[PDB]
C-alpha cells in the first residue's frame, strides 16, 4: 500500500537519523584509549568442586546471594539446592514437568522459580511452617515456552517466553503486572540492573532491548549482533553490558553512548556462546561456548586470557557468585563444576 | 559446630537414597517425541496409542512416554534442542498431500542434519495412503507437477506390496519413501538411523512397530560400547 | 542491522524471463546458506530454492527445476535467481532469506510467518 | 493491508520516541568503565589469587 | 637337558600382550571389565610363571622342588585357583555380551555400571572356595614328569574331574552365548557397516576359546598312564594359557574400529 510504503520509508529516514546520530558520537575506539593499561596476564582455574547427582542433562543454574547455597535445574525433571562448601544436597524437588529450562532464586533466600516448556512459572517455598518444600505459585498466561525467570524481590518476578514478549508478575496475585512487547523473536535471556529499575533482554531476532520496569516502555535498541542472542549479562555498575549470540561473537555494548563498544571474537571460534557473566570487579568476561570449553576474555583489552576446559558435553549454564569467590559452570554432561 | 554439619549429612544421605529410587526409575522408561507435520495425521496415532501434551503407553512391560509439542510458535530451532537425548523422534508425514510433502521433506532434512539432533533415530511414519490411492487411480491429482522425476522412477525390485492395492499405489508410496531415504542416505557424521514405514488410520500394528525400532535403537546404542 | 533487500521484480507476459536480486548487508554473507521462498496470493509461504555458503550445493524445489537458476556472488554479497519461460502460476511474493546460523547444513525456520531474518519481498506478476 | 499498518505505526513511533536519547561520545564511557574497572581491581578475587587459607574451596 | 624355549616366548607374549592392552585403557561396564579381566591374567602370570622359570638354572633336570619341600603345592593352589579365575571372568563378559545384544530392554534397566566392580570379589571368593576344597586334605598336589610343575593327582580322589566338569560347564556356556550374539548381529545385519566386523572379531573370539580350552579338558578325562608318557598333559595346559594369553589381544588391540580401518585400507 502507499501508507504503508510511506510508513516504512519514514522508519527508514529515522533508522538513517539514528544512523548518523550514533556515528556522530563514535570519536574514539573502546581499544584505542585502553592500549595504554596493562594486561591480566594469564588467568588459570581449578576445578575446585564437582557436584554430581543429576540425571540429565542441566539447562539452568544460579547462586544464592550468601554466595554459598547454588540451585541446579536438569531435564529429568529434578531442581536441586546443593550446598557449594560442604558439597551436600540441601534440597532435591520433583517437578511436575520434566523439560524444565531455567530456574532462579530469590534474593531472599525463600523462594526458588523454574519455568519451561509447559509455559508456566513455578515458584516453590523453601520455608514451609514444619513441613517439606511445596509448590507456593503457578504462573500461567505465556503462550511460548519459557526461557528465562529473575526475582525482583519475595513478590514481583520478570520472565522471558518463546512467544517473543517478556512479563513482569505480582507473586502474591497472581496476574501480569506488566507486559513489554516489541520483540520480533523468541525472547532467550534477561538480566537485571544493579539497582532493579531496568533490565535488558535479548531475542532471535539479533536485537537487544533496555526495558523500564515501572513504566513498561522500551528506552535504547542494540542491533550489533547478526544471529541469535543466548546470553545477557550486566556491567557491575549498569551502565553498559554484554551479549553472546550464535555468530561465535561476544559484544560489550554501552548504554549512555547507545552502541556496541567491543567486540570478543577469534577465527578458531567457530561456536555460539551459551552463556556470559562477568566478575565483580568486571574486567573479567567469562563466556560458555558449544565446544564445551569456557573462555575468560580481557572485558578492556578484549584479549583472551584462560581457558576453562573440564566438561564433555554443551556448556549450558555459567554463573558468577555474588562476592565474585567462585564460578559454577553446568554442562549438558550432568555435572556442575566449582572453579576458583 | 558439629550439630548443624550432622543434620546436613542426614539429610544429604536422605536425599540421595531417594535420588537411587528416582534413577532407577528414569532408567526404565523410553521418551519418544512425536514431532508430526501438523494436520498430517498424527492426532490418530496419538488417538491410538498445555505448552506439551504427553501419553504414556506399555509394550511388553516396556514404558514409553510419547510427548508432543502444544501452544508453541511455528519457529522450532530452540526448543528442539530439549529432545537430543529422546531415543527416537516418531516423524509422521501426510503422503497424501502434495506442497505440504515438499515441506514434511526440508523438515526432515534440517532435523536430519543438525548439530544436537546428529545421533537421535527416527522412525519415519507415512500416514494418510487412502487419500494417495483415490487420487492416483482417479488422476485428477498429479504426483508429476509437483516431482518432476515421478515418470523415469521404476518401482524397486525389493519389499513386495500387499496385492489388495493398484500398483501405482505402490509406485508412488515407494517414491516418496525413496525421497525421504535418499537425505536419510546423505552420508556424513550422525551415527543415526532413519526407520521407515507404512500406515494409515486402519492400522493397529504402530506401537509393535515403535516398539522393534526402539528395540533396534538400543542394540545399536549398546554395540557401540565394544567399540574404541 | 541485518539488512536484505530484494529487486528485479516486475510484470512479465508468460514465457518471459526475470533476473531477481538480493543485496545483502550487516553480515558476513559467505557464512550462511541462502534462500528464496515465495508466498502466493492466499496460501502460506512456500521454499523455492537455496544454495549452500560456495556455491557447489544448489537445490530447487520440484514445479522450478528446470526453469529458475540460483547464483551467488560472495564478492558482492548479492544473491541471484534467474527465472525463464515463467508460468502464471508463478506470480507470488518472493522473499530472499538467509537461515538463522553460519557454517550449518540445516535452516530451520526460513518459511514460518513471522522470521527476522528475512526481506519485504518483490512481486512477481505473470500476465498477458 | 490494514493489519500491517498497525504495526509500521508501532515501529515507525518506537523509532520516533527512542531517536531522542541524549547520547555521550564513546570517550567518557569508556573512561569511566575504565575507572570502575581500576578501582575495584582491589576486590576481585578471580583476577588475583587469594591466599589459600580464606579461600572457602581450599 | 630339557630347553626353556616354550616357556619363555610364551611368558613374554602374555606379559607384553598384557601391558600393552592395559595400557590403552589405563586412561562402560565392558571398560571395568575388560580392566579386572586384564589385571587378572596379568597378576596370575606374574604371581605363577617365574616358579616354574626358577627351576631351570637351580637344577639340571635333577632337582624337580629345589626352592623349598612345600612349594609345588603353593604352585597348584595358585593354578587351579587363576585358572578357575580367568574362565569365570571369561564366563561374566560373555553373559554381559548376551543381555546387551539379546536381550536390550531388560538389560536397559538392571545393569548398570556401578555393580560392575563387584565381579571380581565374587568370583575370587568362589575361586578360592573351590579351589582350597582341596588345600584341607580333600584332594591331592603331585609333582609331573617334567618336574617344573606341580597339579592335581589322578586317581585315588574325585577332585579332578570336578574341576574338569566345571571348566567344561564354563566353557559351554560361554561358547553359547558367543554363538547366540553372533545370530542376533547376523539378524540386525538382515534387517537393516559395523555388523559384519563385529561378526569378524566375534567369530576369532570364539575359534581361539574353542581351540585353546577344550583340549585340556579332554585330556583331562583320560588314564594316568598314557597321559604322563605321551606328554600331552603339558600342552593340555599351555593351550589354556595360550588362551589367557590372547584374550587381551582381541578384547583391547583389535577392536572393532581397527579392524573395520584395516578392511577398508588393506
Ligand atoms: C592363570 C593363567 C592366566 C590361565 C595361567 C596359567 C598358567 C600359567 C603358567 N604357564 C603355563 C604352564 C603350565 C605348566 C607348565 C609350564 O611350564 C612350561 C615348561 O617349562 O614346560 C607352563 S606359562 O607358560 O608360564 C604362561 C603362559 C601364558 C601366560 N602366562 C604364563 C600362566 C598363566
Amino acid at each position: 500500500q502507499s501508507e504503508l510504503d510511506q510508513l516504512r520509508q519514514e522508519a527508514e529516514q529515522l533508522k538513517n537519523q539514528i544512523r548518523d546520530a550514533r556515528k556522530a558520537c563514535a570519536d574514539a575506539t573502546l581499544s584505542q584509549i585502553t592500549n595504554n593499561i596493562d594486561p591480566v596476564g594469564r588467568i588459570q582455574m581449578r576445578t575446585r568442586r564437582t557436584l554430581r547427582g543429576h540425571l540429565a542433562k542441566i539447562y539452568a543454574m544460579h547462586w544464592g546471594t550468601d554466595s554459598r547455597l547454588l540451585v541446579s535445574a536438569s531435564q529429568d525433571g529434578k531442581l536441586i539446592i546443593w550446598d557449594s562448601y560442604t558439597t551436600n544436597k540441601v534440597h532435591a524437588i520433583p517437578l511436575r514437568s520434566s523439560w524444565v529450562m531455567t530456574c532462579a532464586y530469590a534474593p531472599s533466600g525463600n523462594y526458588v522459580a523454574c519455568g519451561g516448556l509447559d509455559n508456566i512459572c513455578s515458584i516453590y517455598n523453601l520455608k514451609t511452617r514444619e513441613g517439606n518444600v511445596r509448590v507456593s505459585r503457578e504462573l500461567a498466561g505465556h503462550t511460548g515456552y519459557l526461557s528465562c525467570c529473575r526475582f525482583l524481590d519475595d513478590n514481583q518476578i520478570v520472565t522471558s517466553s518463546g512467544d517473543t514478549t517478556c512479563a513482569l508478575w505480582d507473586i502474591e496475585t497472581g496476574q501480569q503486572t506488566t507486559t513489554f512487547t516489541g520483540h520480533t523473536g523468541d525472547v532467550m535471556s534477561l538480566s537485571l540492573a544493579p539497582d532493579t529499575r531496568l533490565f535488558v533482554s535479548g531475542a532471535c531476532d539479533a536485537s537487544a532491548k533496555l526495558w523500564d520496569v515501572r513504566e513498561g516502555m522500551c528506552r535504547q535498541t542494540f542491533t550489533g549482533h547478526e544471529s541469535d542472542i543466548n546470553a545477557i549479562c550486566f556491567f557491575p555498575n549498569g551502565n553498559a553490558f554484554a551479549t553472546g549470540s550464535d555468530d561465535a561473537t561476544c559484544r560489550l555494548f554501552d548504554l549512555r553512548a547507545d552502541q556496541e563498544l567491543m567486540t570478543y571474537s577469534h577465527d578458531n571460534i567457530i561456536c555460539g556462546i551459551t552463556s556470559v557473566s562477568f566478575s565483580k570487579s568486571g574486567r573479567l568476561l567469562l563466556a560458555g561456548y558449544d565446544d564445551f570449553n569456557c573462555n575468560v576474555w580481557d572485558a578492556l583489552k578484549a584479549d583472551r586470557a584462560g581457558v576453562l576446559a573440564g566438561h564433555d558435553n554443551r556448556v549450558s549454564c555459567l554463573g558468577v557468585t555474588d562476592d565474585g569467590m567462585a564460578v559454577a559452570t553446568g554442562s549438558w554432561d550432568s555435572f556442575l563444576k566449582i572453579w576458583n | 559446630q558439629r550439630n548443624e554439619e550432622k543434620a546436613q549429612r542426614e539429610a544429604n544421605k536422605k536425599i540421595e537414597k531417594q535420588l537411587q529410587k528416582d534413577k532407577q526409575v528414569y532408567r526404565a522408561t523410553h521418551r519418544l517425541l512425536l514431532l508430526g507435520a501438523g494436520e498430517s495425521g498424527k492426532n490418530t496415532i496419538v488417538k491410538q496409542m498445555s505448552g506439551i501434551f504427553e501419553t504414556k503407553f506399555q509394550v511388553d512391560k516396556v514404558n514409553f512416554h510419547m510427548f508432543d509439542v502444544g501452544a508453541q510458535r511455528d519457529e522450532r530451532r530452540k526448543w528442539i534442542q530439549c529432545f537430543n537425548d529422546v531415543t527416537a523422534i516418531i516423524f509422521v508425514v501426510a503422503s497424501s498431500s502434495y506442497n505440504r510433502l515438499q515441506a514434511a521433506l526440508k523438515l526432515f532434512d534440517s532435523i536430519w542434519n543438525n548439530k544436537w539432533l546428529r545421533d537421535t533415530s527416527v522412525i519415519l511414519f507415512l500416514n494418510k495412503q487412502d487419500l494417495l490411492a483415490e487420487k492416483v487411480l482417479a488422476g485428477k491429482s498429479k504426483i508429476e507437477d509437483y516431482f518432476p522425476e515421478f515418470a523415469r522412477y521404476t518401482t524397486p525390485e525389493d519389499a513386495t506390496p500387499e496385492p489388495g492395492e493398484d500398483p501405482r499405489v505402490t509406485r508412488a508410496k515407494y517414491f516418496i519413501r525413496d525421497e525421504f531415504l535418499r537425505i536419510s542416505t546423505a552420508s556424513g557424521d550422525g551415527r543415526h538411523y532413519c526407520y521407515p514405514h507404512f500406515t494409515c488410520a486402519v492400522d493397529t500394528e504402530n506401537i509393535r512397530r515403535v516398539f522393534n525400532d526402539c528395540r533396534d535403537i538400543i542394540q545399536r546404542m549398546h554395540l557401540r560400547q565394544y567399540e574404541l | 542491522q541485518v539488512q536484505l533487500q530484494e529487486s528485479g521484480g516486475g510484470l512479465v507476459q508468460p514465457g518471459g524471463s526475470l533476473r531477481l536480486s538480493c543485496a545483502a548487508s550487516g553480515f558476513t554473507f559467505s557464512n550462511y546458506k541462502m534462500n528464496w521462498v515465495r508466498q502466493a496470493p492466499g496460501k502460506g509461504l512456500e521454499w523455492v530454492s537455496d544454495i549452500s555458503q560456495s556455491g557447489a550445493s544448489i537445490s530447487y524445489t520440484g514445479s522450478v527445476k528446470g526453469r529458475f537458476t540460483i547464483s551467488r556472488d560472495n564478492a558482492k554479497n548479492t544473491l541471484y535467481l534467474q527465472m525463464n519461460s515463467l508460468k502464471p502460476e508463478d506470480t507470488a511474493v518472493y522473499y530472499c532469506a538467509r537461515c538463522p546460523a553460519p557454517f550449518t547444513r540445516d535452516c530451520f525456520d526460513v518459511t514460518s510467518t513471522t522470521y527476522a531474518y528475512r526481506g519485504q519481498g518483490t512481486q512477481v506478476t505473470v500476465s498477458s | 493491508n490494514t493489519a500491517s499498518i498497525a504495526q509500521a505505526r508501532k515501529l515507525v513511533e518506537q523509532l520516533k520516541m527512542e531517536a531522542n536519547i541524549d547520547r555521550i561520545k564513546v570517550s567518557k564511557a569508556a573512561a569511566d568503565l575504565m575507572a570502575y574497572c581500576e578501582a575495584h581491581a582491589k576486590e576481585d578475587p578471580l583476577l588475583t589469587p587469594v591466599p589459600a587459607s580464606e579461600n572457602p574451596f581450599r | 637337558g630339557e630347553s626353556p624355549a616354550i616357556s619363555s616366548v610364551m611368558f613374554s607374549a602374555g606379559v607384553l600382550g598384557n601391558l600393552i592392552a592395559l595400557a590403552l585403557l589405563a586412561r562402560s561396564l565392558f571398560h571395568v571389565l575388560v580392566t579386572e579381566l586384564v589385571f587378572t591374567d596379568l597378576l596370575g602370570t606374574c604371581l605363577i610363571s617365574p616358579v616354574v622359570l626358577a627351576s631351570y638354572a637351580r637344577n639340571q633336570t635333577l632337582v624337580a622342588l629345589a626352592p623349598e619341600s612345600r612349594a609345588c603345592t603353593y604352585f597348584a593352589f595358585a593354578m587351579t585357583f587363576f585358572s578357575l579365575a580367568t574362565m569365570l571372568m571369561l564366563f561374566a563378559m560373555a553373559l554381559e555380551r548376551y543381555l546387551s545384544i539379546g536381550h536390550p530392554y531388560f538389560y536397559q534397566r538392571r545393569v548398570s555400571r556401578s555393580g560392575g566392580l563387584a565381579v571380581l570379589p565374587v568370583i575370587y571368593a568362589v575361586s578360592l572356595l573351590f579351589c582350597s576344597l582341596p588345600l584341607l586334605d580333600y584332594g591331592q598336589y603331585v609333582q609331573y614328569c617334567p618336574g617344573t610343575w606341580c597339579f592335581i593327582r589322578h586317581g585315588r580322589t574325585a577332585y579332578l574331574q570336578l574341576y574338569a566338569t566345571l571348566l567344561l560347564l564354563l566353557i559351554v556356556s560361554v561358547l553359547a552365548c558367543n554363538f547366540s550374539v553372533i545370530l542376533n548381529l547376523i539378524r540386525m545385519h538382515r534387517r537393516s557397516a559395523e555388523e559384519t566386523d563385529h561378526l569378524i572379531l566375534l567369530a576369532i573370539m570364539t575359534i581361539t576359546f574353542a581351540v585353546c580350552s577344550l583340549p585340556f579338558t579332554i585330556f583331562a578325562y583320560m588314564n594316568e598312564t598314557s597321559s604322563r608318557k605321551e606328554k600331552w598333559d603339558l600342552q593340555a595346559l599351555r593351550f589354556l594359557s595360550i588362551n589367557s594369553i590372547i584374550d587381551p589381544w582381541v578384547f583391547a588391540i583389535l577392536r572393532p574400529p581397527v579392524l573395520r580401518l584395516m578392511r577398508s585400507v588393506l
